[PDB]
RNA sequence: GCGUGAGCGAAAGUUUGAAAAGCACUUUGGAAAGAGAGUGACAUAGACCUGAAGUCGUGACAAUAAUGGAAGUACCUCCAUUUCGCCAAAACCAGCCUCUACUGAGCAAGAACGAGGUCAUGGUUUUGGCGGAAAUGGGGUGCCCCCACCCGUCUUGAAACACGGACCAAGGAGUCAAACAGACGCGCAAGGGAGAAGAUAUCAGUACUUCUCUCGUACUGAAAGGGAGAUUGUGGUGUGCACACUUGCCCAACAC
RNA sequence: CCAAAGCAAGGUAUUAAGGCACCAAGUGGGCCUUCUUCGGUAAGCGGAGCAGGCGAUGCGGAAUGAACCGCUUAGGGAUAUGUGGC
RNA sequence: AGCCCUUCCGAUGUAGAUGUGGCGUGGAGGUAAGGACGAAGCUGAUGGCGUGAGCCUCAGAUGGACCAGCCUCUAGUGCAGAUCU
RNA sequence: GGCCAGCGAUCCUUUGCGUAUGAACAAAUCAUACCAGAGGUGUCAGAAUAAUUACCACAGGGAUAACUGGCUUAUCCUUCGAUGU
């Protein structure tokens, strides 16, 4: 189970980034890069992420139904509480953060269009 | 159960049940304890010469000569004459505790813990989170455990095999290795360790006849089911390696390690250790309805502050009214 | 030299431990023997009636 | 592991736990067991009371193989009998037979409450074992 | 600026975390730490603290000693009361000296392969603390037990042998070395 | 030492008064605080305290 | 607002060029510093611990977090008001061009951009 | 190299550079050398990688027993951060603090009103000042006032007229083995474990196993020797978690 | 036990977490002082009893002082004190 | 760099004991990453962080090619003092 | 036993006492053992021990003399990796 796995990868894993004594996750699927069981979605039976996808917000999801078939264990879906509505569809507790990342993904996307355009 | 993806292509060639070994307990501490001690057996004696630093004639000049009483090399006509000698502190002198050829270089591990460990590190490779956790790029992998068609060992040419690795999606973790290769940091490089590179997928052949094309194909370690090595199953002593089981190597993986309920046919009376927990996710229990039912469901100075005193002594205002006059 | 200084201090650190309670190491043994031997004869009979008593309570409890 | 020695903890604390006074020497008393009858007398007498002296008859050239008489109690004969074979053993019926030399035992001490009969087959027996073993309806048969 | 005399001496030394490296103990402490805090039950508070103990202080119990202590407990139970679960925070070991045992329902960290088979040969369940929590979240008719530790051979060595009251076992590779004439010996008995 | 006046008792109990609670040194602030400490139908007020200690 | 802003220097580092300024606890009965006479240097102790919610916080207000490559920046994407990437000293000026025009696009702070 | 000798016995990295391309030629000098020039990507790479400390020279600068601590301030800051927010001041609320009675004029005596203080107290802003610079912080140097006995050491006692202490760099001291023990971790558990060795597959490793052996499950006696259940089951009793039931059973454990 | 069934024996104020075990170190030159003494002509002397100290501990004070006085000690601020002062 | 918050009590200390997701060193199994757009080393009114051991950054008008992080393993592992060499 | 002081390990010897061992077997002898005394360690919790060194030596000691200051009228406080009578 995940209770056991997390207690295995907790002291070390590819994803733990214990730098300067600070501990952030390199995990693709973590939302706030906080090395926590709530978030370590690579580990969780179910998981949700709200990364950008070329201007578009992307909301990768991982219902457990796929089980252990990594090639297809994760299911993307491109797309502001609506994204949170999708993420809660799989992980209800992740949603409050999944909304707030999903926003900050938007301000980043707006901020960089301002920056990428200003780089001209 | 587990589908057996063909080497030739994406399509599965059929399904096989998980051998009970993958259901076996994952105990990282034993994989670590066994790995730690097991890695010492590869290990090789070093020692200083029996009589280094001590190969001189030396005597202390005694006291009464305005010099420390360390032994001094005698004679004359040389730079080393009168030079201190033998003590660990001196040049050319002896090391503190000279190294011996009879250090305990190697270790005993109980045959059972060595087995508890190979079990736990295979069971740890059945779990994609642990296996991608340790470093492997498993994102293209069709499934974990990745069992694969038996004729994958029929390959002769190396690029027959390279075609196979892309098919099963393993090549992204083999690219992980070819790219991970560089000159070792530190001294180890002038000690025949000049190149370090990351562990990649461990193909596991049914028997010795499979290897040829998969030799040389760098970043692809080969393994034999009939001699699985915990030094390879848990590199670094961390469980979770990526293993490409061959279908033949996989189906006989309970013939080797046995069930929780049935002895190994090769390892004597060995039998998979019973989980300490029948229900290994404690958090699901705590949140269970059977368990939820039983759960248990400004002023400082009180004498001079007016509101504080009126609170401690409700009658105080009825008393202060008495004070007027 | 024989000064007893710092001794009652060093002794009252872990207190003067008070003596064992009378209900503990209450061995007889070196007790005036003839009494001691008759006491065995009674205590052994207490045991046969203690056990005989529990055998009673169970048979009584089959009801 | 050198990492874990308190050698490594007290790097910096000048006397490595041996004390500023009363300095860590060499052999502040003698080598080994020196003064077992002198300045370490209080020590051996407290802890190793029988240590000094002689107690009995000598046995020149002892041969322990002839002396080899390992024992199994009645209470432990289930260790030898197959649990499957031992399943039904009425005293008046057929019994499991248990050679004890095969199993590495020589005498048969008659300890606890045997109750399942067996025909134990052993070199030696206790006064109480052959009695108990019979009263259970089993039988020791002497062998060598 | 405070008398503290006798305060430090009253400080207790207790384990507050397991030294066990075993992951499952930690999922098992994770449970009963929770369950001990979130329930009013004193059973969870015992299973939780014992679970934090040394394997020294978690002594194994004979299945023989469960069958004894259990029937001795259950024999008095009023008819139609099923017997208590026999929880132990330790290993449960088979006993050759008791071939036939009652359909016990033992619950322990670990079972010998012999204990587990005899336990099920009697038809008794051999359940873990996981479903102990799921069947007895509270210690409801559990019968928590401990394995013995006085007969442990380490404690036979406690004290001195040479001291008159004592029957400590002297440390000796050589049994015949410190053997002694009856005359020269410490007095066996001595009143405290 | 001496014989406190009723006023001296008030000031200490109201100003400097601290209950032991779960071994905690707890500043008196509520009569709720006092009735919980003293499970005693007699001792409820901080006025109960000042009468007792006077 | 720090307890102590000064280093706790080793006693008599100033007289002996070889001694590093780095702290060693004084020993020797007669050490003026461990006997803690008032005119002497101080020793470090638990009491100089910094306030614990302002601890590790650089005057920028960020906690520094090491960064080595452009991927690390996303470890700070969602907590960019709490952590500030400090690019490692040994990343190339090459790669730093890439970390920096990307640490700009993401709104993550960098201590040495 | 040393010693009559037996014998003792060093230091030394040619690690310039990719290559010698190892500075031709001009110029001063008797020369060594210097100034140019040249080679090379670099010659503060020049017969030499790096290039520390300490020491010294020099320039500039602050300055006027040592060191040191505390706190400021003066000046400087190739530093940090912040601002285009920083310094202030006032207010409000809270907190906090300070500032009759009896008696025969006195006390052993109680509050009240009123007012003040304060953010190195909490919360409420307001208002101004400053904004290539400002601002806070750090750093440096000096000063001021103040504090301050050289450290290590054995010792009852060290600033000692007690020992060791010129500088710096590199080195330097609880190690390895083994036998016990306790503790802690792990494995299995009335068993545990192998060792030597073998057999195999592929690499002094891993995997595998026979047969044994060994510690243990039984102790005791000098020894011959003998060798432990109770009246389908805790030998009893006392005190004894938990649970059960409104006392039972008691685990362990101690005691008898 | 008694002559005996009765006797004997075993059985139906303030405060404060108590006890027990294991392993192990350092230590085993002490010194001063309080009071009490003993020896010594006397001592900054030898010896003890008691307690407290220094040792191992600063800080504040007695101008100065190992042990006197006050107070004993995390990093700081306000307040108020202690011994001592003005 | 404590899951968060709340309240309470303690804090000296030689010999000594113990703790420490305590510091730091050479090496190893791992992981992750860096480097001729300049590694290590060294220099530093380079600041920053940490009670601290220390780490980090800046700058070299230093260097010239290796190498930090993290978990595990290891040790010939930390020096003002030995009339130390 | 004569109140209370009047006495002593291990090894060994020796004496007694009631079987045991001398291990291929057996008896006798011898020896050993158990067991209980005795022989003694008076340095009395128990090595078996003469001087000398100014020819002397080493490790230390101001734990300890002379000496050197102090105190007192001898102490042993400083100093024995040296304070010139
Ligand atoms: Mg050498
Ligand atoms: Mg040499
Ligand atoms: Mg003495
Ligand atoms: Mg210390
Ligand atoms: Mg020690
Ligand atoms: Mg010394
Ligand atoms: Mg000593
Ligand atoms: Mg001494
Ligand atoms: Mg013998
Ligand atoms: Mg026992
Ligand atoms: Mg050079
Ligand atoms: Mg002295
Ligand atoms: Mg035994
Ligand atoms: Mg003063
Ligand atoms: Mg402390
Ligand atoms: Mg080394
Ligand atoms: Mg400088
Ligand atoms: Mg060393
Ligand atoms: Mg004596
Ligand atoms: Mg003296």
């Amino acid at each position: 189970s995940t209770d056991l796995q997390w207690l295995l990868v907790r002291q070390n894993s590819k994803f733990l980034q214990k730098r300067n004594g600070i501990r952030l996750s390199s995990d693709p699927f973590n939302n706030n890069a906080n090395w926590t069981k709530r978030h370590a979605g690579f580990l969780n039976t179910k998981a949700a992420v709200v990364k950008t996808k070329g201007d578009r917000i992307l909301v990768t999801t991982k219902d457990g139904k796929a089980g252990n078939k990594p090639k297809s264990m994760y299911k993307k879906a491109v797309m502001a509480s609506v994204v949170s509505k999708a993420v809660a569809a799989v992980r209800p507790d992740l949603a409050s953060i999944a909304s707030r990342r999903a926003r900050k993904m938007a301000s980043t996307l707006e901020h960089m269009k301002k920056v990428r355009a200003a780089r001209k | 159960s587990v589908s057996v993806y063909s080497a030739s292509e994406d399509k599965v060639v059929g399904t096989c049940p998980l051998p009970a070994v993958f259901t076996a307990p994952i105990r990282h501490d034993i994989v670590q304890f066994v790995h730690t001690n097991m890695a010492k057996n590869s290990r090789q004696a070093y020692a200083v010469n029996r009589l280094s630093g001590m190969n001189h004639s030396a005597e202390s000049w005694g006291t009464g000569r305005a010099v420390a009483r360390i032994p001094r090399i005698g004679g004359g006509g040389t730079s080393t004459s009168g030079a201190g000698a033998f003590g660990n502190m001196c040049r050319g002198g002896r090391m503190f505790a000279p190294t011996k050829i009879f250090r305990r270089w190697h270790r005993k591990i109980n045959l059972h813990q060595k087995r508890f460990a190979v079990v736990s590190a295979l069971a740890a490779s059945s779990v994609p989170a642990l296996v991608m956790s340790r470093g492997h790029k498993i994102e293209n992998v069709a499934e974990v455990p990745l069992v694969v068609e038996d004729a994958v060992q029929g390959y002769e040419k190396t690029k027959e095999a390279m075609a196979f690795l892309k098919a099963i999606g393993a090549v992204d973790d083999v690219n992980r290795v070819n790219d991970s290769r560089e000159i070792r940091a530190g001294r180890g490089k002038m000690r025949n360790r000049r190149y370090v590179a990351r562990r990649g997928p461990m193909l596991v052949m049914p028997d010795n006849k499979g290897t040829r094309a998969f030799r040389n194909i760098f970043g692809l370690d080969l393994a034999n089911v009939n001699a699985l090595n915990l030094l390879h199953l848990a590199p670094g002593g961390h469980v979770g390696r990526f293993v490409v089981w061959t279908k033949g190597a996989f189906e006989k993986l309970d013939s080797i390690f046995g069930t929780f309920t049935k002895a190994s046919a090769v390892k004597k009376g060995f039998m998979l250790p019973a989980p300490m927990l029948t229900n290994t996710d404690v958090t699901r229990i705590m949140q269970s309805e059977e368990v939820r039912r039983v759960l248990k469901p400004q002023p400082t100075n009180g004498f001079r502050n007016r509101r504080l005193r009126l609170r401690l002594n409700p009658f105080q205002k009825k008393e202060s009214a008495m004070v007027k006059g | 030299n024989h000064t007893n200084h710092n001794q009652s201090r060093k002794n009252h650190r872990n207190g003067i431990k008070r003596a064992l309670p009378m209900y503990l190491h209450n061995s007889k043994r070196g007790s005036w023997l003839p009494a001691l031997i008759n006491a065995r004869r009674v205590r052994k009979n207490n045991q046969k009636a203690a056990v005989k008593a529990r055998r009673e309570r169970l048979a009584a409890h089959k009801a | 592991p050198t990492r874990f020695k308190k050698t490594r903890h007290q790097r910096g604390s000048t006397f490595c736990g041996y004390g500023r006074v009363g300095k860590h020497r060499k052999h502040p008393s003698g080598r080994g067991n020196a003064g077992g009858q002198h300045h370490h007398r209080i020590n051996f007498d407290k802890y190793h009371p029988g240590y000094f002296g002689k107690c009995g008859m000598n046995h020149y050239h002892l041969k322990k193989n002839p002396l080899w008489k390992p024992t199994i109690n009645l209470n432990n004969l289930a260790k030898l009998i197959a649990k499957d074979e031992a399943l039904k053993a009425k005293k008046g019926e057929t019994l499991p037979v248990v050679d004890l030399l095969a199993n590495g035992y020589s005498k048969l001490l008659g300890n606890g409450h045997l109750q399942t009969p067996c025909i134990v087959k052993a070199r030696w027996v206790s006064k109480l074992a052959d009695k108990k073993i019979r009263k259970a309806g089993g039988a020791v048969v002497l062998q060598a | 600026g405070v008398d503290l005399t006798g305060v430090q001496k009253k400080k207790r030394v207790v384990r507050h975390h397991t030294y066990s490296t075993n992951p499952y103990i930690k999922l098992l402490i994770k449970l009963y730490k929770f369950l001990a805090q979130r329930t009013n039950s004193a059973f969870n508070k015992l299973v939780h603290q014992r679970l934090l103990k040394s394997r020294s202080n978690r002594a194994p119990i004979s299945l023989s000693r469960i069958a004894v202590c259990m029937k001795r407990k259950s024999v008095w139970l009023e008819k139609g009361k099923k017997a208590p679960i026999a929880v132990i925070v330790g290993d449960v070991l088979d006993d050759v000296r008791m071939a036939r045992i009652p359909a016990l329902r033992v619950c322990a960290l670990r079972f010998s392969k012999s204990a587990r088979e005899r336990i099920t040969g009697a038809g008794g369940e051999c359940l873990t603390f996981d479903q102990l929590a799921m069947v007895a979240p509270t210690g409801k008719n559990t019968f928590l037990l401990r394995g013995r530790k006085s007969g442990r051979e380490s404690v036979k060595h406690f004290g001195a042998a040479g001291v008159p009251g004592s029957h400590a076992k002297p440390f000796t590779s050589n049994r015949g070395k410190e053997r002694q004439r009856s005359s020269a010996r410490r007095r066996a008995f001595r009143h405290k | 030492y001496g014989y406190p006046s009723l006023r001296t008792v008030r000031m200490m109990v109201y100003k400097r008064g601290h209950l032991k609670i779960n071994g905690q040194r707890v500043k008196i602030v509520n009569n709720q605080m006092i009735e919980s400490k003293y499970n005693n139908e007699n001792i409820v007020c901080a006025e109960d305290i000042v009468n007792q200690i006077y | 607002v720090k307890k102590r802003t000064k280093r706790f220097t080793r006693h008599k580092c100033e007289l002996f060029p070889q001694l590093s300024s780095s702290w060693r606890k004084p020993r020797g009965e007669d050490s003026p510093v461990r006997r803690r006479y008032k005119g002497q240097k101080a020793m470090p102790n638990k009491g100089y611990g910094s306030d614990r919610k302002t601890k590790y916080i650089t005057p920028s207000g960020f906690k520094n977090f090491p960064i080595h490559n452009v991927q690390d920046l996303y470890m700070l994407l969602m907590q960019n008001r709490k952590y500030a990437g400090v690019i490692s000293h040994t990343v190339g000026a090459k790669s730093r061009k890439a970390i920096v025009r990307k640490a700009h696009e993401l709104d993550v702070r960098l201590i040495n951009g």
